[PDB]
C-alpha cells in the first residue's frame, strides 16, 4: 500500500504523469502534431507557472492560463526540425522559464495538442 | 471610586437589596410573589431575583468596574409578607429604563421572567404585576385601531358587540364554514370567527376558507343592512406564512383578522400588529395558552401582565374571560384588568389585584371579549359586568339552538337589546335579569326556544385564582 | 348513519371517553396530569380535556352531522391513577393526524394546550409528554445543522465544547464586550455569547456589538489556531428586526447566532431556523422563560415537551440544565430529555419521565448546553453526565477568575482535558474527580488559582420537579 | 479554453456509496480523487438533498476539497454539484450557491427534472459562466426496446437544443447497454456541425446544426483501466471518461485509484500519438505502463478478469 | 463491526438479496417485472436492480465502511415467478425513507427508475407499482384543490 | 497574577492543553479508541498546519480543515501495535509533517477521537 506524495508533485496537464520524454519521444509528439496538419506554437512563462485567482473569482475565471507567445505560430510548417530549433532558441533566451508546445486546429479553433517541453531548475 | 477586584462568591443582598431606594418614574417596577426554600431569608431571595433578572451572576466578576453597576442594577426595594402564608412574600423590584429594548415586549419579558423562575433557592415564583413607565409606553405602537376607531369604522354604537365561534372546532370543510357563517350573520350577530386552532389543515385549507367566508359575510351584510365581519385567522408556522394570510384578507377587503399571540409569539405578533395598522385591518387577539402560565396563585405570571403586554405589542380585541361561563375568572380581578385594557389611567387597587398605578399616555384601548360557555340567560349579567365596550361571543350558544344558526343569532341579539333597553330605562340588570329575559320571550319565539333549552345550565366551581 | 339533532347539553364522556380505542401510528398522543375539582369523575375530566382540545364545545351543535365526528374527535383512551395522590390521574389523549397544520409547532400547541388549562371543572393540569408520530415529524425541517455537521464545520472532535456568557449581564459597552470576548477565546474556550437579554439597548446597540465581537473572535482564532465562535443574539421585537441581525452576522462570515425561542416565539423561531439552514449559520437556542411554564409538578408543561417542540421548529444547540449548578434539574429526568434531544429513538421509560416511545426518522440531533453556576470542581461530574456531545458554559466561572479572562479560560480548558484524558484511560470520574482536578493543579497555575477561589461552592436544595 | 485542458479525454469519477455518505465524507473522498490526477468528481444522479446529507453542506465541503486538490496539483479541478430538485425555485437556489462559490460546473438530471426546468437552467448557466453536465437518468425506460418508445438519438438531439455542455453517451464495453455503431452515430450527432444520412449507424436523416455548439459525450458505468485503450479508440480526445467504482474500488484508496486511471489514459494517448494501434496493442500498452507505475499495476491485478458481454436489445 | 476492505468484484446477491427482511412502514416498496438475460439467476437480477437503484456499484468500494450500509441499502426481499412466462419474475424491492428528498417526485423516480433499465444483464424491466409510505406522502402538497373543493 | 502568553502558543484541539503525551499515555488513547470499536485512521499535513480563509468567507467555510489520508482507515483493526506501527511509518516518510490519529464511528458517521500524535521540528 503506497501513499501518493504531497510535496513538490505539481503536474502539467497532458503527458505529465508519464516518465520524462526522451529526445525520441519529444520528436514523436511533434511528428504527430505535424502529421495532423495542426499549426505549432511555443509559449513560455517565468513568473506564474501555475494557475491562481488574483483579479476575480467568478465561475470559470482563473489567472495564469495565458502564457507569452514565442514569436508567432509557425503557419505552414511541415518540418519537425524547425519546431525543435525554435525550442532550443527559446530555451537559450529563457533558461528560467517553463516552455510548452501547442498545436492549433483552425477549422475548430481549438488547441489539439499541448505539453510541457522544458522546465527550469528544480522542477 | 474603584475598589479592588475581589474574586469569589458573596451574598446577593450586599448589592441588590436596597430598601431605601426611591423609585424613578422611568423605572420598570415588578411585583413578585416569592416562595423561598427553607433557610433562605427573604432579603437574599429578593436580591437574587433582582440580580439575576438584571446585571448579576453567582460569583464576583472583575468587569463590573468598567461600567457603573449602581446605575444599571435591578434592585429589590421593598418586601411585604403575605397574610395567611408561611414563607411567602411580595418582593418589589425596580429596573432602570436603559436595560430595555425600545418597542420590544420580547426583550422586556426576557429580562424580568427569563431565568429567575428556575432558581434552586426558590420553591415558587409568580409575577403579579408590572408598572410600565410612560417613557417606555411611548416606544410602542399599541393597538392598530383601538375602541373609538373600531366603532367608527363599523358604524356600531350603544351596545356590546355580538360574535360567535363556528363549531365543530375542527373538521368542517371550507364551504360548510361559509354556509354556517352566512346563517349566523344574517340573524343579527355582528361577527363570526375561526376557532383558535383552525389555521390550515387537511380538512380545510386556509385560502379556500377565506374566500367562501368573504362570499358569506357579504351576503349577510346586504340582506340585513348592517356591517358584518368574520375573524380570519392568520396564525401560522412562520412569519412568511402568517404574512401571506393577512395579505389575502387585505385583498378581499374584509374588516378584521385574528392572531393567537402567545402560541404565535410576541415577535410575530408585533410584526402583524404593524401590518394591520399600515393596512386598515382590525386585529382580534385570542389568548390560547395563557392558563398554562396564569392559572395558579403560587407560580407563573398573572393574566394582567400578559394583557398589558398585548396592549403594548398591539391588538384591537383581547379575550378577557366571562366570569359566569365555563372557564375561570373572578369578578373583581376581571374588572381590574378590564380597566387596565380600556382606560388611560388606573390607580393602585389591591382589592382588584392592581399593585401599581398605571398610565397609558393615550395608547388606544382594547375591547375585552367575553366568550366560552355562555348563553341567553347570562345576557343580563354580562351586560352588567362589561358594559357597552365589549364583545360577547356565543359559539355553542348560537350553533346549539334548536332551530339553527339564524334563529340562534336572533335569540342572542334580541336578548342583548332587551337588556340594553331595560338598563337604559333605569331597571337593575342584577336583580331584574330573569324578568327582562322572560318578558322578551313573549314576543320573540326565537328567544323562547333558546330559553327552554338552556334554562338549567350554570358553571359554578371554586376558583383557583383569588386576590 | 345520521341520528336526529338533539339540542341541549350532555356529558363529554358520552362522545370523548373511549377506553377501547387502539391508537393509530399517525396519531399525536398526549399524557396529561389531571387534577379534577371535587365531584368531577376522572372519566368526565379526561373527556372534557379531549373534547375541548379537538372538536367539541359545551352544548350539542347540529353542524356535527355535516362531517364525520368520529374520524376527527380527540379521545381519552386510557386513565391511570397517580400513586400517593388524592384525586390526580394521568389521562392519555389521542389526536388524529388531520387536526394539525404541517410544519407548525404553533398550531400543535394551540390545539393541545390552548384552552383546556383554564376549565372551571379542573383544579390543575400539566402536559407531561407527547408522542409525535413519524408522519408529522417529516413535515418539519428540524435543526439547521445538528451535531454531526456542527463538529464537521468547526473541526472539533473528542471532547465537550466550552462556552462562556459575558458578564455584567447588562451595562457593558460594545467595545468592552469585544475586549472581554477576545480575552476569553484566546485562553482556550471555543465559544463566548451574548447574554439572553442583551439585544439592542441604550448602553450598547446591536450593530456596534456584532462588529466589535467579529474583530475580537478573529483575533483569538489567529492567535490560537482553533476555530472560534461568539453567539450573536438576533432576538428582537419584530420579525423584520430579527431578520436584519441574522443578515449582518451572515455578512461578517461568523459561524453562529442565537435566539430566545420562547420569548421571541415559535412563529419567529421557525422563520429564523429556515434562514439559518439556507445560509449555513449555526443556531444556538436559549430557553429563557421555560421555568414559568415547567417548574411545578401539578400545573403547566414539562420541559421535555418544550424540548421536543424546539427540535421540530429547529435549533442546533438548546440549554438543558446542569444538574449540579444554580438552577433546578434532576439527574434522571435530565438524562431522559437529553436522549430525546440527541438520539434517533427513545423507548418508553417512566423512571426517567419518558411516557411514550419516540422516533425521529433521522431529524438531526440537538447539542445540549450545560450552563449556570458551574465551575472547575464540577468538571468531572459534568463530563460524566453529558459526555462528549454537549457544550459546557462558564460565565461567572471565567470572568470571576482572579487573574482575568484568559487565565479563567485556561483553567476551564485544562480541567476539561484532564477529565477527558482520565476518562479515556479508564479512571472513574464519579469517584476520582477531585483527584483528577488536584493532579492538574500541580502543573497548571491557572487551574490552581481557580480551584482555591471556588473550592467550597455548591448548590444543593430540594427539587420541585421529581418523577 | 475555460479549463485549460487540451490533447486527451477528460477524466471524471462518481463518489460511491451512491447514497448514505455525509457532507464531510463526500468532500474527503473528492479531495483524494482529485489530487491523484482526475479532472472531475461528481454527485451521483440521485444525491440531491436528503436526511443523510443536505445539499448546502455538501456544496461547501466539496468546494474546500476541490480547491485544495487544485492547489496541490497545479491543474484546474471541478466537482459536478447537482441542482436537480423538486421545484424550479429549489433548483435555482442550488445553481445560485454554486455561482457564489465560484466553482466551474454543476449538473442536472434532464429527464427526471424535465425539459421545462432544464431549459431554465441552461439559460441561467449561459448567463453566469457555469458548465452544465447532463445526466440521462430514466432514458432506458423510454429507449431500450426496438419495437416501442423513442431511440436515444432523439433524446440526445433534444438535449442539444434545450442545452448542456456534457451528456452521458454510454460506454459500449461497460455494464450498461450500447452498441458500437449506433453509439458512433449519435456521438457525431452531438459533437459535429453536420451529419449525413447513414442507416448502418441508425441515422435516418441528414442533420445540420448551423453552428450550435457541440456537446462532450461522457462514458461511464462499469469501466476500469483495462478498458482504457478501447474507450480512447471509440471516443477520441473529445469525451469525458468516468470511473466511480474504478477509482473508489482501488486497493490503495482514491488517490492511487486516480493515478492508475490517469497513467493508463496518458499511456494510451502517447502510444496512439506515436502510431501504435489501440485496438490491437491495447493490453501491451497497459502492461508496459505497469512496469513503472505501481499504482496502475495494483489496479490491473484487481480487475484483470472483468468483462461485460451480453446480447444487445437495441440493434440497427 | 468493521471487516477489512477487500477490493474486487463479487455478486450483488451477497449484499442486496434479503429474502428474510420484514418491510418497514416507512419504506418505499417497488414491484418490478424483471426479465433477465440467459444465465442470470433471478436472485442476482433482483439484487442488481436493488443495488444500483440505491447504494451499490459494480465493484467493492472502501468508503462503505464510513457509513452503515445495512441501514441505507435498497433490498430485494421477495421474488415471485410469472405464470405463463419463461424467465420472467416479479421482484419486490424495499427502499428506506432516508434515501428520498422530501416533496420531490423527481428524486423518487431518479433513484427507482434512473439507471437499472439499461443494465446489460437484463432483457427487459417494467415498474408495475409503488407503495408510498404515509410519512413520505405528508411531505407533498398534493392537488391544489381536489374533488370536494372543485365541486 | 500570571499573563497567558501570546507568541508561539498555537494549539491543536483535544488534549493540546495538557503536557506532552508520554509513550504510555499515547498507548492509552489508542486503547480507548479500539475499546469503543471505532475505526482508526492517520492523517498528515506539511503545508497548512492551521486553519485559514483563502477561497471563501461565508459562514462555516474554512480552508485547512482537510488533511491528507495516510493509506486507508484500518477497518477491522483490534491491535494497538498496528496503529502505532503505521504512526512510525508515517513519521519516517514525513518527518516534516503534523500527524494526527482519528477514530470513526460508522453508525453516527462522526469522528469520536482526534488528537495530534506527532509534530515536526520547532513545534
Ligand atoms: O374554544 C372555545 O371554547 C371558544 O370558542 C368558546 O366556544 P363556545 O362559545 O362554544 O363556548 C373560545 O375560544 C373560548 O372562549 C376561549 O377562552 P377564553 O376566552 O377564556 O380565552
Ligand atoms: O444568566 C445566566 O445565569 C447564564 O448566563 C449563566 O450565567 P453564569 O455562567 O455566570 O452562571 C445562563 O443563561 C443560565 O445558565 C441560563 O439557564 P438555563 O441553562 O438553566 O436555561
Ligand atoms: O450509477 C452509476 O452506475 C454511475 O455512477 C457509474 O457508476 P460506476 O462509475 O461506479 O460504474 C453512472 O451514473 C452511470 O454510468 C449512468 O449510466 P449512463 O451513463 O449509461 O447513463
Ligand atoms: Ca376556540
Ligand atoms: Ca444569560
Ligand atoms: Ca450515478
Amino acid at each position: 500500500m503506497q501513499v501518493w506524495p504531497i510535496l513538490n508533485l505539481k503536474k502539467y496537464e497532458t503527458l505529465s504523469y508519464l516518465p520524462p520524454l526522451t529526445t525520441d519521444q519529444l520528436a514523436r509528439q511533434v511528428d504527430y502534431l505535424l502529421n495532423n496538419k495542426w499549426v505549432p506554437c511555443l509559449e513560455f512563462e517565468t513568473d506564474h507557472g501555475f494557475v491562481y485567482r488574483e483579479h476575480h473569482n467568478s465561475p470559470g475565471y482563473y489567472d495564469g492560463r495565458y502564457w507569452t507567445m514565442w514569436k508567432l505560430p509557425m503557419f505552414g510548417c511541415t518540418d519537425p526540425a524547425q519546431v525543435l530549433n525554435e525550442l532550443e532558441e527559446c530555451k537559450k533566451e529563457y533558461p528560467n522559464a517553463f516552455i510548452r508546445i501547442i498545436g492549433f486546429d483552425s477549422n475548430r479553433e481549438v488547441q489539439c495538442i499541448s505539453f510541457i517541453a522544458y522546465k527550469p531548475a528544480g522542477y | 471610586a474603584s475598589v479592588e477586584f475581589k474574586a469569589g462568591v458573596k451574598d446577593y443582598k450586599l448589592t441588590y437589596y436596597t430598601p431605601e431606594y426611591e423609585t424613578l418614574d422611568t423605572d420598570i417596577l415588578a411585583a413578585f410573589r416569592v416562595s423561598p426554600q427553607p433557610g433562605v431569608p427573604p432579603e437574599e431571595a429578593g436580591a437574587a431575583v433582582a440580580a439575576e433578572s438584571s446585571t448579576g451572576t453567582w460569583t464576583t466578576v472583575w468587569t463590573d468596574g468598567l461600567t457603573n453597576l449602581d446605575r444599571y442594577k435591578g434592585r429589590c426595594y421593598h418586601i411585604e409578607p403575605v397574610a395567611g402564608e408561611e414563607n411567602q412574600y411580595i418582593c418589589y423590584v425596580a429596573y432602570p429604563l436603559d436595560l430595555f429594548e425600545e418597542g420590544s415586549v420580547t426583550n422586556m419579558f426576557t429580562s424580568i421572567v427569563g431565568n429567575v423562575f428556575g432558581f434552586k433557592a426558590l420553591r415558587a415564583l409568580r409575577l403579579e404585576d408590572l408598572r410600565i413607565p410612560v417613557a417606555y409606553v411611548k416606544t410602542f405602537q399599541g393597538p392598530p385601531h383601538g375602541i373609538q376607531v373600531e366603532r367608527d369604522k363599523l358604524n356600531k354604537y350603544g351596545r356590546p358587540l355580538l360574535g360567535c365561534t363556528i363549531k365543530p372546532k375542527l373538521g368542517l370543510s371550507a364551504k360548510n364554514y361559509g354556509r354556517a357563517v352566512y346563517e349566523c350573520l344574517r340573524g343579527g350577530l355582528d361577527f363570526t370567527k375561526d376557532d383558535e386552532n383552525v389555521n390550515s389543515q387537511p380538512f380545510m385549507r386556509w385560502r379556500d376558507r377565506f374566500l367562501f367566508c368573504a362570499e358569506a359575510l357579504y351576503k349577510a351584510q346586504a340582506e340585513t343592512g348592517e356591517i358584518k365581519g368574520h375573524y380570519l385567522n392568520a396564525t401560522a408556522g412562520t412569519c412568511e406564512d402568517m404574512m401571506k394570510r393577512a395579505v389575502f384578507a387585505r385583498e378581499l377587503g374584509v374588516p378584521i383578522v385574528m392572531h393567537d399571540y402567545l402560541t404565535g409569539g410576541f415577535t410575530a405578533n408585533t410584526t402583524l400588529s404593524h401590518y394591520c395598522r399600515d393596512n386598515g385591518l382590525l386585529l382580534h387577539i385570542h389568548r390560547a395558552m395563557h392558563a398554562v402560565i396564569d392559572r395558579q396563585k403560587n407560580h407563573g405570571m398573572h393574566f394582567r401582565v400578559l394583557a398589558k403586554a398585548l396592549r403594548l405589542s398591539g391588538g384591537d380585541h383581547i379575550h378577557s374571560g366571562t366570569v359566569v361561563g365555563k372557564l375561570e375568572g373572578e369578578r373583581d380581578i376581571t374588572l381590574g384588568f378590564v380597566d387596565l385594557l380600556r382606560d388611560d389611567y388606573t390607580e393602585k387597587d389591591r382589592s382588584r389585584g392592581i399593585y401599581f398605578t398605571q398610565s397609558w399616555v393615550s395608547t388606544p384601548g382594547v375591547l375585552p371579549v367575553a366568550s366560552g360557555g355562555i348563553h341567553v340567560w347570562h345576557m343580563p349579567a354580562l351586560t352588567e359586568i362589561f358594559g357597552d365596550d365589549s364583545v360577547l361571543q356565543f359559539g355553542g350558544g348560537t350553533l346549539g339552538h334548536p332551530w339553527g344558526n339564524a334563529p340562534g343569532a336572533v335569540a342572542n341579539r334580541v336578548a342583548l337589546e332587551a337588556c340594553v333597553q331595560a338598563r337604559n330605562e333605569g331597571r337593575d340588570l342584577a336583580r331584574e335579569g330573569n324578568t327582562i329575559i322572560r318578558e322578551a320571550t313573549k314576543w320573540s319565539p326565537e328567544l323562547a326556544a333558546a330559553c327552554e333549552v338552556w334554562k338549567e345550565i350554570k358553571f359554578e366551581f371554586p376558583a383557583m385564582d383569588t386576590v
